[PDB]
RNA sequence: UCAGUCGGUCCUGAGAGAUGGGCGAGCGCCGUUCCGAAGGGACGGGCGAUGGCCUCCGUUGCCCUCAGCCGAUCGAAAGGG
RNA sequence: GUGAAGAUUUUCACUGACCCGGUGAGGCGGGGGGGCGAGCCGGGCUCUCGCUUCUGGCGCCAAGCGCCCGGCCGGCCGGGCGCGACCCGCUCCGGG
C-alpha cells in the first residue's frame, strides 16, 4: 500500500563529506560593540572582587516575599494626574455648593525622612546604573533602625508610582486594617536585612572565574588528587 | 527562531514619507522657460534661407537650455507644423542655433513666408 | 644637511613596491574545523610565476564545507608538486610532500 | 538629602567602593568612542551644583582626552 | 561648426578621496577595511487597498523567507567600450 | 589586578585590564550518548575514536519519521512543529 518510490537518502555530515547544515550559531556570532560591552561588563562585575557596599544589592529578597509586599504596596498607590484633578474638582464644587497616607518616592525624600526615622519601611531597588546614589541607603537605614529590603527591578519599583522608573519607595504610615500585615513583613524584613548586617557588610561579592577556568583548574587538582591520595593509601 | 549566519546586520526598520505641516514654498516656481522663450528668433541669413528653400526645413536662435525635445514641441506648438528632427550646435557668439527638418506634408517655404521671414 | 638615501626610503614615494602584476599574497587557507578536527582535501588547478617572487606558486581548490562554494588559495609551491595533485590539509593529513599539517 | 552623602562619598576616591566603580567606568568608557553622548549624567549633584537641571534642553557630552 | 552609429558621457589601471575610527589647541590631519548595527534589494508565499469588461493582471502598503562581498565616490577625447 | 610557595622582596601560577593573529567572528569548555584495544567479576573504572587517500567527476536550497492544523467531495489539495543535525554554559576562537 506503500509507494515503492520513496526511499529515504540520509546526509552525512562528515569532515570534508558534505556541506554543513545551517544549525544554531547563537555563540559565535560578531554581536554590535554595545551589545559585546554590556554583555563582558557584566562578566567583568562577575569577575571582580566587588566590594560587600556593592554587592550587598546582589543579596535580594525572595519571591513570594516581594510579590507579598508589592501586593500590600498596591494598596497605598499615589493619585494619578487625572484622578487628582477630579479630587480638585470634587473639592471645588464642594466648596462652592483628609488626604490618606501614599507612598514616598525620590531618593531625596526617602533619605530626609528615613534619617529623622520618620519611615516605617524602605524599598530599594537593586538595578540603579550608577550606585552611587542608594550605596550609602542601607547603611543609612541600619544605623536609623528603620527596616529596609532590596527588590529587583527599579521598573517594576517604579511602576507602584505611574512614572517610568523610581529608585525607593518608603512606607511611612499605613491604614488599620494593614497594620498587621505592614508588621508581620517588617519583622521578617529586619530579620533578612537588618538583623545580619554585620554578614552584609563582611560579604564580599564577585571574584569567580569563568567555566572554562573553572573547568581546567577542576580536572588539573582533580588527576593530582586521585593520582596522590589513592596511590599512597 | 535562530541564528544561521554568523554575522550580525542591522534589522530592517520601518521609515515613513513626508508630510510637512507647511509647504515649504507658499507656491511652485513659475516655468520661466515657457514655449515662447524657448526660441528666440529666426535666423534670416542667406545660408539659412537656402537651406529653407531646398531642404524643407526651417532655422531658429534659442537658449543653450532647450532640449532637442523641448524645441519639437514648441515649434509644434507655436506654428501647429509637424517636425521630422532637429539638429542643434551652439554658434560661437553662444545662442544655440537649431535646424527644424519639418514633415514632409508641410512646406518650409509657405511656412517662412506666413511667419514673417522672407 | 640634506637627508641621506637610507632615510628617504621610509617616506614611500618612489620606492614602495611594485605590486601590480603580482598575483596575489600566498597564505595558507585559514585555521576552521576541518583543519583543527579531520582534513579537507583540493586540486593544484594550475602553478604561476609571480613576479618579482623567487618562489612559484600554486592555486589549489577546496570545497567550502559551510556553503555550496570552491574557495581558491595560492601556496607556496613545493617542488615534486603537479597539476592534478590531490593535496590534504588538516590535523589527520597523512605526511608527504605537498601536505600541509600542525 | 542624598545629594551630601553623594559628594561625600564622591570626595572619597580612595577608597575601595568608590575605586572599583572608578575602573569599571573607566573601562566602560574607553570602550566607546571618543565623542558620544550620555542620556543621563554620571554624577547627578556635580552636575547640578554646574548648573545641570533635569528638564528637556540640558544633554550631556562624554567625552574622552588623550593624556 | 547640424551625429543613437565620430569622441566625451560608461568601466577601471597607477593614484586620489569621504563615512566608521583615531589624532589634533585648532583650520583640520592620518587612515581606505582598518577599534563599524556598512542590505533600502529580491524569486516566492501570506494579509490588506485601488484601477481596468473588478476575470486576471499591474502599481503598491505590511509581514514571512532568501541574499556575501570590499568598500561612497573620482580618476584615460592614445587602455576596455 | 587575583592566588600559592621561599626569604617588603623572589619564583611559580590565573586573566580581567592591555597587546597581537584569523574569520563571512562557522562547530569553544564541560556533560550525555554510539564504536574501537588493555587489564577484573551479562556488569564497573581509566584511556581512545567520532565516519572523506588509486583517479583533474558530482555534492547547497533535506529525504525519512513522529505529532498537530485548514479547505473540498474513506478519498483529493495545501500548511505548521520536533528529531533528523544531542544538552548546558560567562567571555568568537587562538597566542602573550
Ligand atoms: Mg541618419
Ligand atoms: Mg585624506
Ligand atoms: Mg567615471
Ligand atoms: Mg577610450
Amino acid at each position: 500500500v506503500v509507494n515503492p518510490l520513496f526511499e529515504k537518502r540520509p546526509k552525512n555530515f562528515g569532515i570534508g563529506q558534505d556541506i554543513q547544515p545551517k544549525r544554531d550559531l547563537t555563540r559565535f556570532v560578531k554581536w554590535p560593540r554595545y551589545i559585546r560591552l554590556q554583555r563582558q561588563r557584566a562578566i567583568l562585575y562577575k569577575r571582580l572582587k566587588v566590594p560587600p557596599a556593592i554587592n550587598q544589592f546582589t543579596q535580594v529578597l525572595d519571591r513570594q516575599t516581594a510579590t507579598q509586599l508589592l501586593k500590600l504596596a498596591h494598596k497605598y498607590r499615589p493619585e494619578t494626574k487625572q484622578e487628582k484633578k477630579q479630587r480638585l474638582l470634587a473639592r471645588a464644587e464642594k466648596k462652592a455648593a483628609k488626604r490618606p497616607p501614599v507612598l514616598r518616592a525620590g531618593v531625596n525624600t526617602v533619605t530626609t525622612l528615613v534619617e529623622n526615622k520618620k519611615a516605617q519601611l524602605v524599598v530599594i531597588a537593586h538595578d540603579v546604573d550608577p550606585i552611587e546614589l542608594v550605596v550609602f541607603l542601607p547603611a543609612l537605614c541600619r544605623k536609623m533602625g528603620v527596616p529596609y529590603c532590596i527588590l529587583k527591578g527599579k521598573a517594576r519599583l517604579g511602576r507602584l508610582v505611574h512614572r517610568k522608573t523610581c529608585t525607593t519607595v518608603a512606607f511611612t504610615q499605613v491604614n488599620s486594617e494593614d497594620k498587621g500585615a505592614l508588621a508581620k513583613l517588617v519583622e521578617a524584613i529586619r530579620t533578612n536585612y537588618n538583623d545580619r548586617y554585620d554578614e552584609i557588610r563582611r560579604h564580599w561579592g564577585g571574584n569567580v572565574l569563568g567555566p572554562k577556568s573553572v573547568a581546567r583548574i577542576a580536572k588539573l587538582e582533580k588527576a593530582k588528587a586521585k593520582e596522590l591520595a589513592t596511590k599512597l593509601g | 527562531k535562530i541564528r544561521t549566519s554568523p554575522t550580525f546586520r542591522r534589522p530592517k526598520t520601518l521609515r515613513l514619507r513626508r508630510q510637512p505641516k507647511y509647504p515649504r514654498k507658499s507656491a511652485p516656481r513659475r516655468n520661466k522657460l515657457d514655449h515662447y522663450a524657448i526660441i528666440k528668433f529666426p535666423l534670416t541669413t542667406e545660408s539659412a534661407m537656402k537651406k529653407i528653400e531646398d531642404n524643407n526645413t526651417l532655422v531658429f536662435i534659442v537658449d543653450v537650455k532647450a532640449n532637442k525635445h523641448q524645441i519639437k514641441q514648441a515649434v509644434k506648438k507655436l506654428y501647429d507644423i509637424d517636425v521630422a528632427k532637429v539638429n542643434t550646435l551652439i554658434r560661437p557668439d553662444g545662442e544655440k542655433k537649431a535646424y527644424v527638418r519639418l514633415a514632409p506634408d508641410y512646406d518650409a517655404l509657405d511656412v517662412a513666408n506666413k511667419i514673417g521671414i522672407i | 644637511g640634506r637627508v641621506i638615501r637610507g632615510q628617504r626610503k621610509g617616506a614611500g614615494s618612489v620606492f614602495r613596491a611594485h605590486v601590480k602584476h603580482r598575483k596575489g599574497a600566498a597564505r595558507l587557507r585559514a585555521v576552521d574545523f576541518a583543519e583543527r578536527h579531520g582534513y579537507i582535501k583540493g586540486i593544484v588547478k594550475d602553478i604561476i610565476h609571480d613576479p618579482g617572487r623567487g618562489a612559484p606558486l600554486a592555486k589549489v581548490v577546496f570545497r567550502d564545507p559551510y556553503r555550496f562554494k570552491k574557495r581558491t588559495e595560492l601556496f607556496i609551491a613545493a617542488e615534486g608538486i603537479h597539476t592534478g595533485q590531490f593535496v590534504y590539509c588538516g590535523k589527520k593529513a597523512q605526511l608527504n610532500i605537498g601536505n600541509v599539517l600542525p | 538629602g542624598a545629594y551630601k552623602y553623594i559628594q561625600e562619598l564622591w570626595r572619597k576616591k580612595q577608597s575601595d567602593v568608590m575605586r572599583f566603580l572608578l575602573r569599571v567606568r573607566c573601562w566602560q568608557y574607553r570602550q566607546l568612542s571618543a565623542l558620544h553622548r550620555a542620556p543621563r549624567p554620571t554624577r547627578p549633584d556635580k552636575a547640578r551644583r554646574l548648573g545641570y537641571k533635569a528638564k528637556q534642553g540640558y544633554v550631556i557630552y562624554r567625552i574622552r582626552v588623550r593624556r
